[PDB]
């Protein structure tokens, strides 16, 4: 095949890295704006999100694959903020080529960022921020304003705010083995048309989006001690045997004994007391009519992922068919739940049956008005990754400023770390701390300012608190504010980011820088 | 740049093909389809869905006119060139300020609150069941198509629409106008055009020997010669005198249903088999089996026959519902001849808007100058305060102006006058007499429009500039466009 | 605007297609296809069908016929026309700067002042009185724009009784009435002969089928009749067992046959079935004087019952006598494969059956495209009683109403005057065709009849000047006897005003789709 | 069968000069392959080298040809008469009217046409020589081809450029004055007019004398290598006999004592030491002087033109008032003035680049010309198109006045008169109004001017759009103008519809 050695192959897969890196840098901060793509087949979806753009996007050289698997683990780590994750370490390949000219060994290259990064460990321990720390009044709405950044919603920060925290208060449950977490993915996120973000409801529980088949059905159950029966069972005329098949009278009344089995296992269901039923496939009008005389709300067209997070919250048994341990066909009353409060309210042209205060599994549903579908895409994927964020931030009090914050003074622990080891690693040091503070130069580069200007003031103010250890206060200072391009501490613009999203950031790109360094050559096989 | 050019132009050719359709001067345009065959209309709604581009950041602004239409229901006469106007005064400022759009959205967002302030400032009250004045608000939407004829003809069906089928549930007018039924008949003239309480099928009859005509209906919705004749028993044990099904009708059972006095029919769709169980009472019937006396017709008056020289059609005569209030579901049809297919199908497209716009009407009962006053208005107010101003964001504020202003130059290049003088009179005459003043929609004068009795809701006005201004930063939180990815 | 001028010029050579088919002396084009079909016709509907199209626009001018063929169905030429002057007079009027719906909006105004002239242009007349001369003269006029003179003396009294069996008190006339015509090729098409009778299309099949009957039994049938192991003992019985399905309806036929009569079978019976028939019953038929078909057609059988009052049964199991009709006199004809039974002294048929003899395809094409567009043409003329000149008397004179307003009806100054102007010429331009098809100069005929309108209206005399194009001269409509129906000017003006909008509003063309 | 085709072909000819006429018209640029920019409404050059389509445009620019010599301007007219032409084929034509039906009455309308030809002139006095009527003519034909800057400053000097040519017969030549100086100095409204004679060279060597009074005008084998330089040094004496004969013929006046002027004038090369030997006596010579302008300098100072240096006669010296002499790039130019009694005048352009030259030079051109009509015929027509909008509503209405053939003609007559009105039309379409109501205003204007019992001829206003009056406003055309354009007019629209085939065929 097509084999080629030499610095040729490290040269093609830098140039192709970073040909892609700097697409995406252009979504780096509150500045930062989304861009399109063009799959050619007729779907196009506009985001700022790295983990997506990479999976649609068509890798070249194979050697750019690292990189889209990157995003894929930052999606099981955190997933949210990826537009000042994955650029990170986009920028060691660049400097890269520089120390692979040199007599520099690539162990060396490796060596040399696995002892900065170990190290650096300790440098966020020495900025690392407690439990309490700031004022940090619910300490969620101080992470809440945190999280409108990298995104576009930042305009609708005075209602997002109120609306993220009030939800995930009552996702507490007990669980592995009685630790206290908040089960992420299991909150469901609702779009409407339409009105602006104002008009979002918070549903502190499960919310489905559905209607009733028949208009002539009740709309409204209101009450405590509400059923709910998930039946995933097909009802439709049987099909015929194996192939050896089979009086027409005789043969009518296949269906006949059929649909009046159907209508008997309904009749089992209103022996149940459960006030929603649902169906998954569709029916014909005959049994939508005995619905109607049943005195309890259906619903068809299901999907079934929907119903596995019902039988899940409420904890009512999915029966799937119903059968027992003889051979009569019925609903036993031990596979119903129940539930504190469920009631149907009507949102944006709509209805949508609320299920809260479930004792199984307690979760929260997001119901969400904005302007429409291309407006939302955006909204969606954020909303979705800021629960993330969330759910780190109470279950690891630890967290970080942003803003250029960790960057800019690991910079200067590294300086005082060069010279500590010295001998051929202290270059690789020097580059590893110049490559860290391109990502905040980039920062003002998407908002049009200097950002050399402020890197000298603000690492001034990191230098000034480091180097006098006793400190009242007049050096100590941090922060960097883009709109005003001043220094101004985070604790009155609220810019706060967890901890452990920064470290897995730091972490993971370790080895996918040292993935490119480790490729002497690569070959490519032609296909059949 | 090498990004925002491709975003400019996407729609900045748009803003050409739907010039013509604005106004009651709007002209058409003929599209030749890929299909094969031709789409000759001045409605945009159709077109933008159906027109195909080579960008494809301008083919997610041909989905903020259906939004716009599924939201609201208007905008489609004049709020359709406002979608993609504002992107036109957009162009000088990337390539001469050199600024991110993000300056914009702070501009838009201050340009959009005092926008809201101007239109209350000339909004006024008025009467929603009083005919007087929405007789000529509803011909004021409508009088921009080929019914200007007809328009107080199409005038008298769109006003008793309003008042007949919508009822209400308490919340305003809400209900759903879909179930509501509309025939379109070509051919002939509209002076037959009757309200009508049951449903039309233009599907013949299967048999020669059935008389048609009937006084008190019964509908029913749906070796082998004795098994069809028992199963034609089972339908005729109620005795209907009619007989429906989806399905094709054997001419087996044209001769055992002949017994019974009945009308059987075939290949109808299930669209209409939805209408006629609400209309005529009964329940649509899968196994045959299953028929039984719930399913007896209600309220139907009587029943006629309407022919065209082709072919027999299916024609239901007038009722009422005996009384001796639940406008959730109504059942009701307007029965359409139209004279040719080109003003019918503008009629069916005028009469679902005019009942969408009565609809805002009688949602917020506020009133504004229309006919191109309130744009001018706004602008006025709009270039005042960017004169106060004054600061960085006053150029792309300012430039919103020109967005205003050359809304209604659209109806003046349609029309066929001179903007200059007519233009500047407008702002000259607004920022001191009063801002009724606008363009005469015909002579194109300074004639005001309380006098000249063309008027807009407040919902129409405030709902729609501020989708569009919205929906205008779509493309403006685009940085970069990315070809060739290959899903 | 620079499309604008793409559609008006690719239309304007629409004209020419029908150009020569217009009028009473016009001509004949012929278009065939490739699979065999020779149509030779002045209708506009066939022309346009199968010939392939260049500037879409003509699609257009299809659907202006829709509404054309409903209400009038002959004489739709003068659709095209007045959008070829129009096309004319397009690039004409808009280069002078006036904008294309001013133009638009002055037909309007003008199509509503020509509906308040047409009603004193009219001449109302009586149909209850059934005047002959009225009708063998407006037949005329409208036999000598589809066939030939040679036809025209024929089918002008076939035409003229025709419509006189469909009448009532009422002014009642169905058109679904009389529809079957008969398509035989026998002889030469010059020998159409006109029936008030009815005509049956299938013959018996057989030569011992009755030759000739008087009173006839039509039984008519619609579901197909032909009907489709241990030991080779029930090989035998199952073949046997399929004529028993057909002969225990023979042993039914025979008794009720001799029910009523069964001493002298000299009188007709007939069985019509759609599908094939069963061999076996011939032997049964022929012996009980029965006659039979073979693979004979079903809508022709709904006409028994609006004569004789018979009916058209579907299954075996219902046979009554009013199924079974009667007929005075039965004359059986045999042309070709297929005999052919006349079904004549009826009592009172209320419908007259068209029997069109020819020689060829092509030859019964050009009248069957004529009896049809003919006769739906005349029979409107008896819908509405109102009456308007023909010969093209109309538009001339409209005309002279139009080119002088002034205080009357004006409008805006020169944007009104314009379409004035416009729709006043643009109605002349057919009598220019009319006499452009006789071969003589329309100016030189146009010029006599100016002259002869001014010598009539400074005397003071209501008179109406048509256009003679046999003598190339000046005519009455009134002596010639050349008349117009109502509803046919009225929706041929109505219908021009609409399609004319269509093609003048379109500001400019349009390229979108996939390649 | 092939009528039709150079008919429709042909049409599309209207659209070349359309938007040249009129003075608030357009531009149109033509670069050809040598560099050449010239931008004009001009119609001789728009004509000449541009590439033509239809063959029938070879004879709408050879008609220009006639108006070169008479007009040169409003040229357009010949071009937007035969558009209209055609599309009167695709309306009368496609009747069925026979080409030359149409064509008899066009020539009747041309002896008609002449006949109220004459009604519609005014006549003046050019005896008297006033030039405010002068002023008023010169200003609006500047209109039509440059602004009213280069329009103000030009006026003056072709007024008092015509006005040197005269005599008691009003004889007045256009090959009198015809040498026109063509340079780039300044910008283009400098121009300045001299009532005398302007030279283009001037003195070489700093002592030549700048600024004089009175100036005398002078116009004109061998065996070894040792007697090869005898033929050198007889050939030097070849020019040294002119040079010496120079010193001792100058002489004759005051030779002692040079304070005044000394002019000498050749057409080649002259030895460089005439410049050497004239500085003692202070006299000026010139490199590389041209010919044929010296035949004017007879008509100043009474000499006499010299071509050889031997017959040198006082009569060809004159006596001259004041010469001055101005430094401009690397050519001085001799201006002589205060002439007693001058025959003629050098108009000198000034300008700036050689575009901002191509409109001047154009309009000096076209202008001289058009004066030079106006002091020959003192019929004098109102401009503005206000003769072709009355000329066609003379001949809308006539019925037994002049009818001919009847139904045959008056087809033709409707035709002239539409064809007519397509004029104005364009000078308001080019200025970006409506044709419609500005017409509709002057067609009240001659209605409301026939009915007030007074004889009155209404202009047409492009800034406005409304009515004007050509004698208040100045706009004035010469009679000659629309006596060769009309005749020709006739002509123009004969050819193509008496043009009967035309085949496709040739020798290859």
């Amino acid at each position: 095949g097509e084999k080629i050695s030499g610095d040729d192959i490290r040269n093609q897969n830098v140039l192709a890295t970073m040909a892609v890196a700097n697409v995406v840098k252009s979504s780096l901060g509150p500045v930062g704006l989304d861009k399109m793509l063009v799959d050619d087949i007729g779907d196009f979806t506009v985001t700022n999100d790295g983990a997506t753009i990479l999976s649609l996007l068509d890798v070249q050289h194979p050697a750019g694959k690292i990189l889209v698997e990157l995003a894929q683990q930052q999606d099981r780590e955190i997933g949210d903020g990826t537009t000042s994750v994955v650029i990170i370490a986009s920028e060691l390949l660049k400097r890269a080529n520089e120390l692979v000219k040199n007599k520099i060994h690539p162990t060396t290259i490796i060596t040399g960022f696995r002892v900065a990064l170990r190290e650096a460990i300790r440098f966020i321990n020495e900025v690392l921020s407690t439990s309490v720390d700031t004022l940090g009044k619910e300490t969620l709405i101080n992470i809440a304003k945190t999280s409108m950044s990298s995104k576009i919603i930042g305009a609708d920060s005075d209602f997002f705010s109120n609306m993220v925290v009030d939800a995930l208060l009552a996702v507490k449950t007990q669980n592995s083995k009685g630790e206290i977490k908040y089960p992420v993915k299991a909150v469901n996120v609702l779009k409407a048309h339409g009105k602006s973000a104002t008009e979002s409801l918070l549903v502190p529980g499960y919310a489905l989006n559905c209607t009733v088949a028949s208009q002539a059905m009740p709309k409204r159950i209101a009450g405590g001690n509400v059923k709910i029966a998930c039946l995933d069972l097909n009802l439709q005329k049987a099909r015929m045997a194996m192939g050896v098949q089979i009086d027409p009278e005789q043969l009518e009344q296949i269906r006949k004994r059929e649909a009046g089995i159907v209508l008997e296992r309904v009749k089992k269901i209103i022996d149940a007391g459960a006030q929603v039923v649902l169906t998954t496939k569709g029916i014909d009008d005959l049994c939508l009519k005995e619905f109607v005389e049943a005195k309890i709300m259906g619903v068809r067209r299901c999907k079934k992922e929907d119903l596995r997070r019902i039988a899940r919250a409420t904890g009512a048994t999915l029966v799937s068919s119903m059968s027992n341990l003889e051979g009569e066909e019925t609903f036993e009353s031990s596979y119903l739940g129940l539930c504190d409060e469920v009631v149907q309210a009507k949102f944006s042209d709509d209805e949508c049956i609320l299920i809260k205060g479930t004792s199984k599994h307690s979760s929260s549903s997001i119901i969400l008005r904005g302007a429409n579908d291309y407006s939302l895409d955006e909204m969606e994927r954020s909303l979705h990754d800021s629960l993330s964020v969330v759910k780190r931030t109470l279950e690891s009090g630890n967290v970080v400023p942003g803003g250029g914050c960790v960057e800019a003074a690991l910079n200067i622990y590294l300086d005082n770390f060069a010279t500590t080891v010295g001998s051929r690693e202290q270059l690789a040091i020097a580059e590893f701390a110049a490559a860290l503070l391109i990502i905040p130069k980039t920062l003002a580069v998407n908002a049009a300012k200097d950002s050399s200007e402020l890197v000298a003031k603000l690492r001034s103010y990191h230098a000034a608190s480091q180097m006098a250890k006793p400190e009242r206060r007049s050096y100590r200072n941090y922060g960097l504010d883009l709109i005003r391009g001043k220094i101004v501490d985070e604790i009155h613009a609220g810019v706060l980011e967890p901890t452990i999203s920064k470290v897995k950031s730091l972490k993971s790109a370790l080895e996918a820088c040292v993935a490119i360094l480790r490729i002497d050559t690569m070959i490519t096989v032609d296909p059949e | 740049r090498q990004a925002q050019i491709s975003n400019i132009t996407a729609a900045k050719a748009v803003a050409d093909v739907i010039r013509t359709c604005l106004g009651p001067k709007a002209m058409l345009k003929m599209l030749l389809d890929p299909m094969g065959g031709l789409v000759l209309t001045n409605d945009g709604h159709a077109i933008l869905r159906e027109i195909d581009v080579a960008h494809p950041a301008a083919k997610s602004m041909l989905e903020l006119s259906r939004t716009q239409d599924e939201e609201v229901g208007d905008g489609t006469t004049t709020v359709i060139i406002l979608a993609g106007e504002i992107l036109a005064q957009c162009a000088p400022y990337l390539i001469e300020k050199n600024i991110h759009p993000v300056i914009i959205i702070q501009a838009l967002k201050k340009a959009l609150t005092d926008a809201l302030e101007v239109i209350k400032q000339v909004s006024k009250p008025v009467d929603v069941e009083n005919d007087a004045a929405m007789k000529k608000l509803i011909q004021a939407s409508i009088g921009t198509k080929y019914v200007i004829h007809w328009s107080e003809k199409m005038c008298e069906l769109a006003l008793d629409a309003v008042k007949t089928v919508r009822k209400d549930l308490p919340n305003f007018e809400i209900d759903i106008k879909r179930y509501v039924r509309v025939e379109k008949i070509p051919g002939g003239d509209v002076l037959d055009s009757r309200v009508l309480k049951g449903v039309l099928l233009n599907k013949d009859v299967v048999h020669p020997k059935m008389s048609r005509h009937i006084e008190n209906p019964r509908v029913v919705l749906l070796i082998e010669e004795e098994q069809v004749q028992l199963m034609c028993e089972q339908i005729l044990a109620v005795r209907p005198t009619l007989v429906i099904t989806e399905k094709g009708v054997s001419d087996l059972a044209q001769h055992y249903l002949l017994k019974g006095g009945c009308s059987v029919l075939r290949r109808v769709k299930k669209s209409d088999n939805n209408r006629i169980a609400r209309v005529t009472g009964a329940t649509i019937v899968n196994r045959v089996e299953d028929l039984k006396e719930s399913d007896v017709g209600t309220n139907c008056g009587l029943f006629k026959v309407e022919m065209i020289g082709d072919e027999y059609f299916s024609f239901l005569d007038n009722c009422k519902e005996p009384l001796e209030g639940s406008g959730l579901q109504k059942a009701c049809t307007i029965m359409l001849r139209g004279g040719s297919k080109d003003i019918l199908n503008e009629i069916d497209r005028n009469l679902q808007d005019a009942m969408a716009v009565a609809r805002n009407v009688m949602l917020s009962p506020s009133l504004s100058p229309g006919g191109g006053a309130t744009e001018m208005a706004v602008s006025v107010k709009l270039a005042e305060k960017a004169k106060q101003l004054e600061g960085i964001q006053q150029w792309p504020y300012q430039a919103v102006a020109d967005a205003m202003e050359c809304i209604p130059r659209t109806l003046i290049q349609n029309a066929g006058g001179d903007p200059i003088r007519l233009l500047s009179q407008l702002r000259a005459k607004h920022a001191q007499g009063n801002f009724t003043t606008g363009i005469d929609g015909d002579k194109g004068k300074i004639v005001d429009m309380v006098s000249y009795g063309i008027w807009e809701p407040e919902v129409i006005k405030q709902q729609s500039v501020k989708t569009a201004i919205e929906s205008a930063c779509l493309l403006l939180r685009v940085d970069d466009i990315v070809s060739g990815v290959r899903k | 605007d620079a499309a604008l001028k793409v559609n008006v010029t690719s239309a304007e050579g629409l004209q020419s297609v029908l150009e020569t088919n217009l009028g009473p002396k016009g001509t004949l084009k012929m278009l065939v296809d490739g699979a065999g079909n020779i149509k030779l016709t002045k209708d506009g509907k066939v022309l346009l069908t199968e010939m392939q199209i260049q500037s879409p626009t003509a699609v257009l001018i299809a659907r202006a016929a829709a509404a054309q063929d409903e209400i009038t169905g002959d004489g739709t030429t003068t659709v095209v026309c007045l959008v070829g002057e129009l096309l004319r007079q397009a690039h004409r009027f808009i280069q002078e700067g006036v904008h294309p719906r001013i133009i638009t909006d002055g037909f309007e105004i003008a199509r509503k002042e020509s509906m308040k002239f047409l009603d004193e242009f009219k001449i109302s007349k009586t149909n209850l009185s059934n005047d002959r001369e009225f009708l063998l003269q407006v037949a005329r006029s409208s036999l000598l724009t589809k066939v030939d003179a040679d036809l025209t003396e024929v089918l002008t009294p076939i035409v003229t009784d025709a419509v006189l069996s469909v009448y009532d008190a009422q002014a009642d006339n169905l058109d679904l009435h009389m529809v079957e015509i008969m398509q035989m090729q026998h002889l030469s098409p010059k020998d159409t002969t006109f029936i008030k009778g009815l005509v049956l299309d299938h013959g018996g099949r057989h030569p011992d089928m009755p030759t000739r009957v008087k009173n006839a039994y039509v039984l008519i049938l619609n579901v197909s009749l032909e009907y489709e192991y241990s030991s080779a003992d029930q090989r035998d019985k199952l073949a046997a067992s399929e004529r028993k399905f057909v002969d225990a309806k023979l042993k039914k036929i025979i008794d009720l046959k001799n029910e009523v009569c069964g001493m002298d079978p000299d009188k007709g019976f007939v069985i019509i079935n759609q599908k094939g028939i069963d061999p076996m019953s011939l032997d049964v038929f022929a012996k009980h004087n029965i006659l039979a078909l073979r693979r004979a057609k079903r809508r022709n059988m709904e006409r028994l019952q609006l004569v004789t009052g018979g009916e058209a049964q579907n299954s075996v199991e219902d046979l009554s006598p009013q199924i079974l009709g009667f007929s005075g006199l039965v004359y059986q004809e045999t042309i070709g494969e297929e005999k052919f039974t006349y079904v004549t002294e009826n009592t009172d048929p209320k419908s007259c059956t068209i029997l069109i003899k020819g020689s060829t395809h092509y030859a019964l094409a050009q009248t069957k495209d004529a009896v049809r567009d003919g006769l739906r043409a005349v029979a409107n003329v008896l819908k509405d009683k109102n009456i308007i000149p023909g010969a093209g008397a109309f538009y001339i004179a409209l005309s002279r109403y139009l080119r002088s307003a002034n205080m009357n009806k004006l409008g805006a100054k020169g944007k009104t005057k314009t379409g004035i102007e416009a729709f006043a010429e643009a109605l002349l331009v057919i009598p220019k065709t009319l006499v452009k098809n006789s071969g003589f100069d329309p100016l030189d005929v146009l010029a006599m009849v100016e002259d002869e309108l001014d010598d009539a209206q400074d005397s003071d005399e209501t008179r109406y000047v048509g256009v003679d194009l046999n003598i190339g001269d000046s005519c009455d409509p009134t002596i010639e006897g050349i008349w117009d129906s109502y509803r046919v000017l009225r929706n041929a003006i109505t219908g021009a005003t609409g399609i004319a909008s269509n093609l003048l509003l379109c500001d400019e063309l349009l390229r979108a789709g996939r390649s």
